[PDB]
């Protein structure tokens, strides 16, 4: 159980409190991505980056996690750039569509082989939780 | 009505023009060098000029020393920043204790922001939004009980307005600077349209539609740091439920701090913002580590560090951390070679009286002058502070027996119930059993 | 509600004192133990005036002599209504939260805010619900005739009211409380109609009715900082919460108070075995003690002249002098005869142990010889051994055998001590052959 | 600004000659000429670049000017070169090992500069056509961009339309677009627009109108420490890693390939090397571990070059149970040149008191001069330094200007100095806690 | 050109079938450390034995590293060689085990060769040909692609299957871009556009990636070196994968986490199946600690559990400490700082200090390196110097005798320059001279 009280005069804006006000004057106008006023950091990470717009470390530091993994889009970079390729990350990008009987995507896919050796598909299960419960 | 509790007959420091102290004035009784020089550091202070001073304050216990920084903190104002902090306090689980030492000394230099708030609230009786499946505007009518009011908006605002599922006839709140869009509920006009609704009905507001306000903003330098060096990311305006993965505190990195202050020196010089420098008060410096003495060192030696002012109650004594590093106040002595050290003298006879009779005073009691002196005796004899932690007990044993006064024989009741440091000692040494 | 079996102090509900603050020589549970129990009735007051802050109380004594039994009837004193945070010495040495900023959370749970409001509510039984669908789901239509035993009304409902009353699928026949802002719908059961069970409501349709809200200063603390929501009250991850959001909350609360919108109500943390925490503890409550929104700290301990933890030096009762500076200190004494065989008979009522009068005067005999706790103790093993054999008065050699079966301290120490060759000494050397 | 005036903020570089001799009083350095031309001797070694993985060591008494020696070789060292500052407790983290620590200040410390060009067009848009194809797979753009001065007619790719399309601009927006790279940015919306929406919401900005050419040419030079391509090369997005120190003990292969690939650029011939100095103030208080990783990670070709500073005697070091000159071992010690500070005399305080009172703006007179010389010669430096501060106050506080011996006196008869409190703590012992915990708190016995 | 306290040595500089000469590679002095080290280096080419350990003893100052240095120089660069500190096995993410099991997987390398068969160029035309008998319901029923390529010195147009369509629609496959179809797997990818279609727009984002050299197809064989540290966090963490935990995890900081025996057992026998197969070969290499005397007992422990390994490489460690305690124990006392147990299980080298002849010539090889000119008096009482000081401060001098040469605008370092240095620069002995004779905290 929660008064009114507190939910007005502390979470939602109304005339008497400043949450709007600080919020923007938190993060938007003191924000150090903001290529309105710092449009040299923006040109560095740009350039550290290799990401074609530089609106884009705003639109980073100002969205949440999950919201942020959600609609991820593998947009191109620029060769001309400073973040290249790791051995490890062009070891996962020849085995993305490799097929079977090839050395690199056997040597890639040791746990499905586990999965299939072990006849792991047609186990039985032998946990069950006791209670289940939603949210409070 | 008005709760007490070991202070607030504390008011500042008491000096006149000069800078020479009274005797008794502001709550203060005796003590005239310390308050003179805490004075001269007040004024320091407020010259606002100098980065990195440090005041050690250094006296028996029971003495005043913590009295005297709350009065500094009462001399400076509310508009300066005052950071209190126990020693015990820089050992956290989540970072390293230099990392909190370096966010309580940001946390000591405020920044004022003129800011204006702009309001339009009211019924709304127009909705039409126009195109050129692309919207480009949205007329809003509002209407109050002195009369209505037409806008055009933006379709960002329109995404929140149809977030926020307003209708023809609720009663909204739209903020012009910040576009924040809140609905209240629905309106007493509509209220007969359905026996039984789950929507809420409020009235029309009775003022006007459009409201100007000017307000100022107070932010701290680890405000503009934290609100940047989140490391999930931003966070919605409303949310009652957090984030799945807890967020930890992190040990963030000088080059935010560098562009941090690269932001509010260009911001200063447009008039936007006005600087002012605080205090880092630490009570009970005898309980850091020599590494959190080391990097005090260091974070002195910095351009935007505040006023520290420490204390301390302890004599000749081994720095914690070390073996055989035997030094005055427990603090080592590079770190006292940069200090300033006031001295704290004890009271004498009729000063504890007066500190006595002046407590008294502030919690409301009436005491007799025989039961003071005996109080007064008590207080010399054991303690001052057990004397002033005995009158609300004697006050409380007069009120039983319908007395708004305090006599003799409730002194001597409650000095009966309740005892003292030496006698639980005495009982303590002459015990069987644990006591 | 409050489930409970039977507790060590459980027979105490609270201190016995008349209108004077004077003690009774038996009531409601406690006995014995006069100045004690009339300084904890000074410090009732103290508690209920709410005028003083940041006061701090020491009970100090030797074990099983009344403190935690001080501490328990303090608090059924108190009532319900007033926060009251019991914890012991040991709890503060997390491993996710640092000792001050537990201690720093224990202070804020004594602090609450009283807000009064007003709402709403149409309490009623359902005598007929009529639904009126259309093909697509359009347009619904609904009539509601609800009544109570004083009235009878039918009312035109609304889509989202349709909406709501089909989730949550109310029939005719049921009790139902409405909420008309929230739209939350409560089934409160069914009404007496054989043809669970409640009793159809009395009076108006439409109450309003006021609630009182006591939320602690720390359920506040953790809903106004954005990285977690309220479940961290319940999971416990709050996670080092910082201080600008308690300064924020400290500004506000002033500022609810000196409008009228609030009240504050102290309480009483209590610290038991308080010679468990460390230096740094005692340096951060030292401080911690001065400020306004401060409750009044009960610490109780049984040590004397020990080793501060910490540091390399002996204090009285395991405390720095700085603190005990702080403090005033309630002494407890050690038990007669009388009082041991008071406390044992008001055990004995307790538990539904029906005592013969000789077994009562050996287990008071063997309690002023042993321990107060083990003849508490041995008094329900003897009913055991009384109902195997089939009756219900515990007798002389009932208390006996249980005598026999169990021991105590000093004849295990004695037994132990003659027997030494047989069990594991510090130096880890044993004896586990029999012969040579 | 955000500037105050700090401990030594007076010292602005190091006052040598061309040939690396020190003038007795110049660009706010006093005396220490043996070290000054050590100094020199060591920045020279640093601007030449060719050498690497030295290390010196500052050795002193306290209150001698080690670390202001050091802030006037960063001074005098000038911008774009890296210099690490750090203390000897920064390295004990709870999420960091302390030989992962290391390895970033040393990584942090050594950098590369790679020059580049842009072709910038910065203004206001005033109208976007967009032509689309009966296939629709290509789409072309009429842009109308505009300044104060002139205005002109862009045509557009499809990957043009996608951009604007996202962060959308709405006919009136000012935005700035590369031509060599594409690069496209949103700045915000005009101020002629500013009375147009009567609301402006939380995701925009005002700007002003961009004026003078269209078209701009300008050649930008960075410079990008190693520790930022570890950062960025170990995550997807690693920025905020580099802005929140979340790096998390980055592993070795990619430290090898960001090495070869530097390697390659140098020899390529798109980038150069700037190596820096990494500066370790109160270097005593480290652990033998920290040592032992130091003294292997001095011999690697991208190290910087080391300045030590410590002020102990012959103490203990940290980790084991024996006494060491300087808190260092000696296996360290072999591998290091040590540069000694020698303790002033009156002149040099005087000189040393004069420079600190003019920086500060405070006016003092021959006499209180004198006196405050006598105060540093007796007592140390910092105290007279500290006494020339709250003297000013104090002569403020009588409306007068220029500081006098009284307010000398009368500051420093209410401040103490270490010798005076030690001597009052020692003559009542009784009223303080010792280290037995043992005080009396009674004034009556 | 950076010099750093070493790369004057150019391996061991031993002759074939014999010992080591008196200078050469950059070595002076140091005949038997240089035999067995050499010895050790044929050993490991040797390729058959495993986990053999080496630990070379002596004081300050012999040349321990640069010996393990020229050992790495002297086998190349295609074997794996792995330096570590002793100091670097204690993380706060995992366990030291785990860490000196990781040290040791990166120790071992594989070299794999693969034949890739492709199709790469601009495309000229892309025509999905509809079939015959569409089905109805349906729209655009495709029967094959047409697609044709064109690059340096040669065109051609290929027939494909039905699905790859798709693929060509899901990379916006235009026409005019430069496209890469690998035989067996189809899986065309955009590597950009041709630079004949740069200049058509002002403005555009697109790289232009001129048109290939060599014909539209050719089998070509390629070799990767891996390690097997490589293989074992590649297997253990996710692919690209579609579920939310593998986005969020990537997005996340990479906490290091206990790999178990079992992926570590699997990479091996599947390492062994393609070794088997005449395909993959394995190359032992080297693990390099300095300064073992930092490791604790647990760790040492750990070493002799994982010394008996099948697959573990050759360990070489150093250290400098004579009869020391082993850290983490309080009363055992021990050579090197090293327990019985792992001495028991190790090789010894010991190295011998140097006399004044060799330290003039390292220095003259120090000089020469540098690109100095010393005056021939003035290396006497440097070498003078190194003899009665240290041989690392002699070489530490050198350098400032340079500037303050360049200073008085010279090119040749004379007696008054080393004196300024001397007078300037101190070392070991006066610094600890200085710090006895003084009492003000000095
Ligand atoms: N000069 C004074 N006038 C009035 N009250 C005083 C004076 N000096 C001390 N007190 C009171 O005595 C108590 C001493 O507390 P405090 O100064 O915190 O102890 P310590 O000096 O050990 O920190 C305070 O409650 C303060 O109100
Ligand atoms: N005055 C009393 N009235 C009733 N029971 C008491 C009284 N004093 C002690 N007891 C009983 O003695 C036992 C020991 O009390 P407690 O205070 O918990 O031990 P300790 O003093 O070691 O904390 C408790 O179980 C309590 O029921
Ligand atoms: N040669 C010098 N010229 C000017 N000021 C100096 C000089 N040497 C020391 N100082 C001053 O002395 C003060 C303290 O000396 P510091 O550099 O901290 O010595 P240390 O680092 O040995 O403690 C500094 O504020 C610095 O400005
Ligand atoms: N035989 C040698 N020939 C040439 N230079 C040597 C020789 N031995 C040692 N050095 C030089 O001595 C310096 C330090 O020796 P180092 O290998 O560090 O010994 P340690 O590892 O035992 O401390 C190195 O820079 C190296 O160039």
């Amino acid at each position: 159980s929660l008064p009114r009280l507190i939910y007005e005069d502390l979470i939602l804006p109304n005339y008497n409190n400043d949450v709007d006000i600080a919020n923007k004057l938190k993060n938007v106008k003191f924000n150090i991505f903001n290529p309105s006023t710092n449009y040299e950091l923006c040109l560095f990470l740009s350039k550290l980056t290799g990401e074609p717009s530089l609106n884009e470390f705003f639109r980073v530091s100002t969205t949440p996690l999950l919201k942020r993994v959600i609609e991820r889009t593998n947009g191109p970079k620029n060769t001309d750039s400073l973040s290249f390729k790791t051995i490890t990350q062009e070891l996962l990008e020849v085995t993305r569509n490799a097929p079977s009987e090839g050395v690199m995507a056997s040597l890639l896919n040791v746990e499905k082989h586990a999965y299939e050796r072990e006849y792991l598909n047609c186990i039985q299960r032998g946990y069950h939780p006791n209670v289940s419960a939603p949210p409070v | 009505v008005t709760r007490t509790a070991a202070h607030t007959h504390i008011k500042g420091l008491g000096l006149d023009e000069s800078g020479v102290a009274k005797r008794v004035e502001g709550g203060f009784v005796g003590q005239i060098e310390a308050r003179e020089a805490c004075g001269v550091i007040v004024d320091l202070i407020k010259a606002k000029k100098m980065s990195g001073r440090a005041i050690l304050l250094a006296g028996g216990p029971s003495t005043g020393k913590t009295a005297l920084a709350l009065a500094i903190s009462q001399e400076l104002g509310p508009k300066v920043p005052f950071c209190p902090l126990v020693g015990s306090e820089l050992y956290s689980v989540e970072v390293k204790k230099t990392e909190t030492l370096m966010e309580n000394f940001r946390r000591a230099i405020g920044l004022r922001i003129k800011e204006t708030k702009e309001v339009y609230e009211g019924e709304v009786t127009e909705l039409t939004p126009e195109d050129a499946k692309t919207i480009s505007h949205v007329i809003v009518g509002l209407k109050s009980a002195k009369g209505t009011k037409t806008l055009r908006l933006d379709p960002t605002i329109y995404e929140s307005i149809q977030r926020e599922k307003v209708s023809i006839g609720d009663v909204i709140y739209i903020e012009a600077n910040t576009g924040a869009v809140k609905r209240v509920g629905r309106s007493d006009a509509y209220a007969t349209e359905f026996d039984l609704e789950t929507e809420e009905y409020v009235p029309l507001p009775k003022g006007e539609v459009h409201k100007k306000k000017e307000i100022v903003q107070d932010v701290t330098l680890h405000d503009l740091d934290v609100a940047n060096a989140r490391p999930q990311g931003g966070q919605d305006v409303i949310s009652m439920m957090g984030q799945l993965l807890k967020p930890k505190k992190t040990e963030i990195t000088e080059k935010l701090r560098q562009e941090v202050n690269k932001v509010v020196a260009k911001y200063i010089d447009q008039g936007v913002a006005e600087l002012i420098p605080g205090v880092l008060f630490i009570d009970e410096v005898n309980m850091l580590d020599i590494e959190i003495f080391t990097y005090l060192n260091k974070a002195l030696e910095s351009n935007i560090a505040p006023v520290v002012v420490l204390a301390s109650n302890r004599g000749m004594t081994t720095v914690r951390g070390t073996e055989d590093v035997i030094s005055p106040h427990g603090v080592p002595p590079d770190l006292i070679d940069r200090l300033l050290i006031v001295r704290t003298l004890p009271y004498d006879k009729d000063e504890i009286r007066t500190i006595i009779e002046r407590r008294a005073t502030v919690e409301r009691l009436q005491v007799e002058s025989s039961a003071l002196d005996l109080l007064a005796t008590m207080g010399t004899e054991t303690s001052l502070r057990y004397a002033l932690q005995l009158l609300a007990p004697c006050g409380i044993l007069a009120q039983t027996s319908n007395r708004k006064e305090i006599v003799v024989n409730d002194v001597n009741e409650a000095k009966l119930l309740f005892l003292d440091a030496k006698r639980s000692t005495k009982i303590l040494e002459t015990s069987a059993n644990y006591l | 509600k409050s489930l409970s079996l039977i507790a060590a102090h459980s027979h105490i509900t609270g201190l016995g004192l008349d209108e004077n603050l004077q003690p009774r020589p038996t009531s409601e549970g406690m006995v014995g133990q006069l100045q004690a129990r009339r300084a904890a009735g000074v410090i009732l007051k103290m508690v209920q005036n709410g005028t003083i802050a940041g006061r701090a109380v020491l009970v100090a004594g030797p074990p099983s002599t009344g403190k935690t039994a001080l501490a328990m009837g303090v608090s059924q004193s108190l009532g319900k209504d007033v926060p009251f945070t019991a914890i012991a010495g040991s709890e503060i040495f997390s491993l996710e939260l640092s000792k001050t900023e537990a201690l720093t959370q224990a202070f804020r749970k004594s602090i609450g805010i009283k807000i009064k409001e007003e709402t709403e509510l149409i309490e009623g039984e359902v005598v007929e619900i009529q639904i009126d669908r259309s093909i697509t789901g359009g347009h619904k239509q609904g009539k509601l005739t609800i009544k109570t035993t004083d009235m009878e009304t039918i009312y035109e409902l609304g889509n989202k009211m349709i909406d709501g009353l089909t989730k949550e699928k109310v029939l005719a026949g049921d009790v139902i409380s409405i909420d008309k802002a929230s739209g939350k719908i409560t089934k409160l059961g069914r009404s007496f109609a054989r043809s669970r069970f409640v009793q159809c409501p009395e009076g108006e349709l439409q109450k309003r009715k006021t609630v009182v809200h006591t939320v602690s200063l720390h359920e506040i603390d953790v809903i106004n900082s954005r990285t977690q929501g309220f479940l961290a009250l319940f999971t416990g991850d709050t996670g080092e919460i910082r201080s600008e959001v308690r300064d924020q909350i400290n500004t506000k609360v002033a500022e609810w108070k000196e409008e009228g919108k609030a009240e504050i109500v102290p309480g009483v943390l209590f610290i038991d075995e308080v010679h468990m925490l460390d230096i740094e503890c005692f340096s951060f409550i030292n401080r911690a003690l001065e400020d306004e929104f401060a409750p009044i700290v009960m610490m109780a301990t049984n040590r004397g002249v020990s080793k501060t933890r910490g540091t390399n030096y002996k204090s009285p009762h395991g405390l720095p002098l700085d603190l005990l500076d702080r403090s005033i200190i309630i002494t407890t004494k050690s038990y007669n005869e009388q009082e041991i065989k008071t406390i044992l008979s008001i055990r004995a009522q307790e538990e539904e142990v029906e005592l013969s009068s000789d077994a009562l005067d050996l287990l008071t005999k063997t309690g002023v010889e042993t321990s107060l706790r083990y003849s508490s103790n041995l008094i329900s093993v003897a009913q055991q051994i009384a109902m195997k054999r089939k009756n219900n008065t515990v007798e002389v050699e009932d208390v006996k055998r249980a005598y026999l079966l169990f021991l105590d301290s000093a004849r295990s120490v004695k037994y132990v001590q003659e027997n030494e060759s047989q069990y594991i000494d510090d130096q880890g050397n044993v004896q586990i052959s029999i012969a040579k």
